[PDB]
């Protein structure tokens, strides 16, 4: 789960 | 002819906030239309072309979509799309991310949140092959902290899937797709 | 004088704009206020005599429910009544019948429709012998293909009740009448 | 001049009506955003010691909850509470009750009221240890009869929580406390 | 079931 920029 | 100029500048005025405000509960009406109280969010976005054109001009990057709920008084939470693609995927992906937001009972409501969410986006042909990816909050992620602010920072899947398949397959059809979200709702309050 | 008049016509076309969108947002409140999702309708209508006697006299033929769904993102439904009968029951019977709506999320729900469907008149009596027909939907109607429109074809019960029996028994308290609608939703995949 | 004031003053008073309306149906949507039909009521107060010091000074007695509801055709219901405390808890405690409205479609619901009842404050602290009563309505009592004006008269608990508890503890966080009803609606048609 | 007119 990556975050938005 | 002063006062009477003075009143119809009274009424201009009066006149301009009340069309504010019919505009602002139209979205309201939207929004409660729309509401949805069992944890599964479905999202529909009209007008791909023109809106992922518009991401790759810059002039919208993401889509937030309506808020969602785990009860009628649980989490409060949203979708986030950027068309032309976030982060790793920029220019090359859909990129699809779920949001915390601050839920007005959130005093109530166990932190971190910690439930099983799904993210996927609809398979409109025959074949019903949705594509789908879930996974379990890592507790730590400031993502989802007890919200401080409106939305927490958005978590999820930068390189959800590559615009050339969603292109290519039957995900779009009459210029609409379709995202659906679903939190697990069965270890929590009933 | 003439730029006064002028303003003054603009502010009234204004105000006629926005008193008609109140008395829009007042219909919409009360359909939000009676909407279900969960495959059952109740419909209250209340001034029957009145209201039987604007079919009598064709004014209004029919009546609609406010919409019902299946799940909060399933089909939209609705139910239409004749209080003086329609077919072979017009002047004899009171006619139900089932409606689908064109909803929001049609792409994604399986067609034609198939659903059990049960229509009831509710008996307000201390008895609760409500009357009651139930039907399995015939894949060939184009009732229960997907919209094209904003409905379908109405289909139900022409000879539902006869008006002597309705008006007879205890169906009617406070010149009200209840019909229930329920939809089976056990075999929906959502 | 006669005439121009003439249509000025109707303009003004439509817009004195417009403004009523807007503000009535302002109200109408917080009623629908925190409406739930699984007979479960949480209701947030907000301005605790403001509104504690208006129910001492007797301004403001008693504070009503949004409505609720055992199904989306059932049973209107609600809660009051005074916050400076009434009858045998005047001055002393907090004094909850439940409230029957006239619902819609009472016609068709049991009468008496008979579904039990549990009143709640919750705490806000990491114990989470709820304060709570329950109670099966006694069928004798005018509270639980088939309602004829808008609201029975309330029913419960006088001596629910003494201030002094409930002010020392942890139910109190910014200002603001959480009141649960739990109606029971397992033994209801759905 | 029957259809209206």
């Amino acid at each position: 789960p990556i975050q938005a920029s | 002819t002063g006062l009477l100029e003075s009143q119809l500048s009274r009424h201009d005025q009066m006149l301009s906030v009340h069309d504010i405000r019919l505009a602002d509960m139209d979205l309201r009406f939207q929004v409660l239309e729309t509401a949805s109280y069992n944890g599964v969010l479905i999202w529909k976005i009209r007008d791909y072309k023109r809106r992922k054109q518009e991401a790759v001009m810059g002039k919208t990057l993401s889509l937030y979509s309506q808020p969602f709920y785990t009860g009628y008084f649980g989490y409060k939470m949203c979708a986030r799309v950027y068309l032309n693609g976030d982060g790793m995927g920029k220019g090359t992906h859909l990129s699809l991310f779920f949001v915390i937001m601050r839920g007005e009972y959130d005093a109530l409501l166990p932190w971190p949140f910690k439930q099983k969410v799904t993210l996927m986006l609809m398979d409109q042909g025959s074949s019903r092959r949705h594509l789908g990816d879930a996974f379990k909050p890592d507790p730590n992620s400031s993502s989802f902290k007890k919200p401080t602010g409106e939305m927490n920072i958005a978590s999820g899947c930068p390189v959800f899937v590559a615009q050339t398949v969603l292109e290519n397959g039957t995900y779009i059809k009459d210029d609409t797709i379709f995202i659906k979200v679903i939190v697990d709702t069965s270890d929590l309050p009933d």
